[PDB]
RNA sequence: GUAUCUAGGACUACCAUGGUUGCAACGGGUAACGGGGAAUCAGGGUUCGAUUCCGGAGAGGGAGCCUGAGAAACGGCUACCACAUCUAAGGAAGGCAGCAGGCGCGUAAAUUACCCACUCCCAGCUCGGGGAGGUAGUGACGAAAAAUAACAAUACAGGACUCAUAUCCGAGGCCCUGUAAUUGGAAUGAGUACACUUUAAAUCCUUUAACAAGGACCAAUUGGAGGGCAAGUCUGGUGCCAGCAGCCGCGGUAAUUCCAGCUCCAAUAGCGUAUAUUAAAGUUGUUGCGGUUAAAACGUUCGUAGUUGAACUUGUGCUUCAUACGUAUGUAAGCGUAUUACCGGCCGGUACUAUUACUUUGAACAAAUUAGAGUGCUUAAAGCAGGCUUCAAAUGCCUGAAUAUUCUGUGCAUGGGAUAAUGAAAUAAGACCUCUGUUCUGCUUUCAUUGGUUUUCAGAUCAAGAGGUAAUGAUUAAUAGAAGCAGUUUGGGGGCAUUAGUAUUACGACGCGAGAGGUGAAAUUCUUGGACCGUCGUAAGACUAACUUAAGCGAAAGCAUUUGCCAAAGAUGUUUUCAUUAAUCAAGAACGAAAGUUAGAGGUUCGAAGGCGAUCAGAUACCGCCCUAGUUCUAACCAUAAACGAUGCCAGCUAGCAAUUGGGUGUAGCUACUUUUAUGGCUCUCUCAGUCGCUUCCGGGAAACCAAAGCUUUUUGGGCUCCGGGGGAAGUAUGGUUGCAAAGCUGAAACUUAAAGGAAUUGACGGAAGGGCACC
RNA sequence: CAAAAGUUGACCGAACUUGAUUAUUUAGAGGAAGUAAAAGUCGUAACAAGGUUUCCGUAGGUGAACCUGCGGAAGGAUCAUUA
């Protein structure tokens, strides 16, 4: 069934290959560079933004939820990413113009469940990181 | 295969076992052969003197009595046709057909086989350019074909 | 038309052997193809060949035991530099003690086993278990 | 020729027209130095490498140069361009991608420490210099080893054992395991800290006094507990809000998901999370996917590259010997145009000999790494130490720092002759050999020496004749293909001329009258009397109902009146020929319904658009009328359709029956006839090749189904192409191409989103279909 | 005989200017898409013959859906019966 199996075939196989490994979703973000080209991160594994806004995205159905992101723009792009701020309650340690790491969903770019265009998690606050200010075993750097 | 068309059909040649026989065959080697130049003298294909022998004569096989197949005892006397008698008939083909053409322009399917008979002559042709019974680059031109049946 | 005749053989050998059919005629039976056979019969797997003359390409009649479960054609033969002679054999037979792996080896058509004892390594015809 | 250390288009004159390319060149991109290597694995692979080594390269970008064995040097010079510096203003001087340090960039990376003691290098050197390197400091990239407590006993707890009693139930009580902040003395230093050891001198380790254990002390975590996923249907607060949730989902007032608490689980000196990668992923498929319907056959074929390719061609054996158990023969030696021939005593050379791909065995494979040998680095990562008689006396005895593979492939050398190709020579200047001293090329010994002459030798080759030698050079014809064909024969195959039939429409004549078309009912529209209709003829254009199919042909689109011609195709048949020609295919081409388009003819019919009557909120529609482009034909486009049998093509094989198309073998079968025949058609019988059906699989599949969608393996099967690898965006954007244009081809992504599709099942529902049942 | 500043002709040629070229990036009136859509407005298009079977290619017209015309297919509502 279609295959080049003969003796001498050998460069076949290859040409053949790679006209299959070209529709192979993986390699083409590989070997097109998409990550540096078009993704706002540049495969870079974090990236420090600056706070521009709050917004009080409205979840998809069966949800009715104000799931709380927030508008960062990356220091190295000037790129608009809306990233979601994980654990709780989170948007009272936002505040607006403060200096924010932006962090990935783990989802190979793909919004993440009922939340609609949020490729992202934000991570820290003013270097502190959230985690450890909700549950309170650290404090706010003043400004 | 039928490499023209989609037909599976096979009807081939039943020899038979026995490659010395026939045994009642009074005729000798030469008597056969004798009568190979003389057909072929008047313009017999070895093809239409492989037919007419078997039935006229008995000549079972022109192989089995004399150990040489038709072309093999012409070409030995020199009665061999310039070019081997397939091409010869196929090439015939191709020029007629090519000819009602020019008359009759618009027959769609004529020219789709006028396609098929010169693609299989430049094939077949291709084989005996290595056997070099065919001189290397010879080629089929249809202003030249014309020429080449008559 | 018929690129590798010995798979076209062997096939039939299988198909046969799903009805349990004791006979087979084979067709266009190649040297490689008796070498392939004489090699089964050393085995036992197969039951006598016989190889008519027809003045054309030959055929063959099998007799079969039934002693086998299926024998598949390596085309293309894939050069065994002697340390793959190991990783074929685990693939695709089903146990490490029985089931021979068919090889083209220079000294002629031999099973692995023949040609670990050898020496001789090769390109791979097929396999018989 | 010049240059140079050297070959060399490196350079230059002259002179040729070459060199490279679908085996992907030239160009563009690359988080692209290369390799040794690393990561991740079942293997196979995939990914990585900027960095600890090796080689090369560069030193802001570039160029030029001196010295010197060596630098087109930058911690040399000279220049420019870009940067940076000082200045008493004339000028001059510079290269942290060296070590630290600073700034900036960023997700991201340390001390303005000490030393040549080790390691070694350079120098004129025993000695100096050395941010080469070592040393400390920083360092949860990463790897490696675990301090943080333990036992009786007391307080009650469990489980055996006993006394019991034997649902129940109490008392004695054990190796224990514990829930207790009850007790009791013990253990051992991590830490701390004299001292010693370390070290160049300090540091920490390895040593060890003095010190340190009732945790509240020597005082552990980070995520989770609905499911995936291990553990709360807990308690308060919140109540689809806050917020949670990688996913599915939770939260709309028992919240087992939230926020806490409590309880606990899982991994604990680590764990969470992000990003990249790999496993899973069979979701990339060489190994090893899928393509009827799930995402998938290009409309179809020709066809070149590519790719692939049938059978036949040193080989079987016989005998005996040795050698495992009367055997067996596998091993050894014999015998039948490549194991023939010497020399020296079967051995070992020499003379030797089809090309390859492959494969075999060798060398040649850098260390580290990788695997791993030897070995108690006190464990261990691993280090490459060290162990021994012996802590005696003592260099005494000593093993060491292997072996393999990764450094692939390749190349070298060697063996095999299977597989797949190639090879003479059938237009025989064919292969040997041998005879012409025939021919041509061609010579150092010895004629004392040295030179000239010519013989032998023909030193040693070649070429040309003639004869003898030869199995003397032509393989089958794949239930492969090509081709012709005795021919038989098929078909709605194609082109052209032609022919018939009626109708539809229109017209006239005739003829009789006030209605007619049309529908759900209607009205427009047709008629003022002669529509509409009848009848008769004729004009125009179109088209072959029924017959006509599970029926044919054609490569496919497509092809249904008659007849003639021209050529084609296919099945059958052929003891014809050819003798592998072949099979399938990027590219390229041939044909390619319809609409749409160019120009005529043609326009009857139907009839996009338009305008009309009803219907209907709307109708713009279905519906009714008029009808345009269009249908048709011709010369051109276009290249697309459900171009569908949603199913690539070529070959073999795997199941019964009856149809069905065609040919053939037998018809002592019926009928047609000549005195019966001979002939023909059909059945009957038999068989190929065609298209399918039925029912079963005797396999596949998720099923529906499928005799192919089977043989698709147990991660495999003949050969070959094309296409899919989540759904949408999107057959769009973009560019290129083709097109007159309409369009068509080639064909993304951003971004979006957890489903999407197919199947069958049961319900529900129908202005889908059939039965019943009741004076709601 | 050595020999400085200067200097002749040559070859290398940095660098600069201007045309051409390529790769890569990014402003933009406005136009024209798609998406998230999640409380809306207008229709019922398809899903049952969706009350006009569905659906394809292609053109035009309708607010839009879509309808219509021409040729198709069945993925139909005919796997059919019907001398």
């Amino acid at each position: 069934m279609g295959k080049p199996r003969g003796l001498r075939t050998a460069r076949k196989h290859v040409n053949h290959r790679r006209d299959q490994r070209w529709a192979d979703k993986d390699y083409k973000k590989a070997h097109l560079g998409t990550r540096w080209k078009a993704n706002p991160f540049g495969g870079a594994s974090h990236a420090k933004g600056i706070v521009l806004e709050k917004v009080g995205v409205e979840a998809k159905q069966p949800n009715s939820a104000i799931r709380k992101c927030v508008r960062v723009q990356l220091i190295k792009n000037g790129k608009k990413i809306t990233a979601f701020v994980p654990r709780d309650g989170s948007l009272n340690y936002i505040e607006e113009n403060d200096e924010v790491l932006v962090a990935g969903f783990g989802r190979k770019g793909h919004a993440v469940g009922d939340i609609p265009g949020v490729r992202f998690k934000v991570v820290k606050v003013a270097n502190v990181s959230l985690l450890a200010l909700y549950k309170e075993k650290k404090e706010r750097p003043r400004s | 295969g039928r490499m023209h068309a989609p037909g599976k059909g096979i009807s081939q040649s039943a020899l038979p076992y026995r490659r010395t026989v026939p045994s009642w065959l009074k005729l000798n080697a030469d008597d056969v052969k004798e009568q190979i130049k003389k057909l072929g003298k008047k313009g017999l294909t070895p093809s239409k003197i492989g037919i007419i022998l078997r039935d006229s004569h008995g000549v079972a096989q022109v192989r089995f009595v004399n150990g040489n197949k038709i072309l093999r005892i012409m070409k030995s006397v020199g009665l061999k046709p310039d070019i081997p008698e397939d091409l010869y008939h196929m090439i015939k083909k191709a020029v007629a057909i090519r000819k009602h053409l020019e008359r009759n322009r618009k027959d769609k399917d004529g020219k789709f086989r006028l396609i098929l008979v010169e693609s299989r002559i430049h094939r077949l042709a291709r084989y005996y350019k290595t056997k070099s019974v065919l001189p290397p680059n010879w080629k089929y031109e249809s202003s030249t074909a014309s020429a080449l049946v008559a | 038309v018929r690129m590798n005749v010995l798979a076209d053989a062997l096939k039939c050998i299988n198909n046969a052997e799903k009805r349990g059919k004791r006979q087979v005629l084979l067709r266009p039976c190649s040297k490689v193809i008796i070498k392939f056979l004489t090699v089964m019969m050393k085995h036992g797997y197969i039951g006598e060949f016989e190889i008519v003359d027809d003045h054309r390409s030959g055929k063959i009649v099998v007799n079969l035991t039934g002693r086998l479960n299926k024998c598949g054609v390596i085309s293309p033969r894939f050069d065994v530099p002697i340390n793959d002679i190991e990783k074929w054999t685990n693939n695709l037979l089903p146990s490490r003690q029985f089931g021979y792996v068919v090889l083209t080896t220079s000294g002629g058509i031999m099973d692995h086993e023949e040609a670990r004892r050898k020496h001789l390594g090769g390109k791979i015809l097929g396999f018989f278990f």
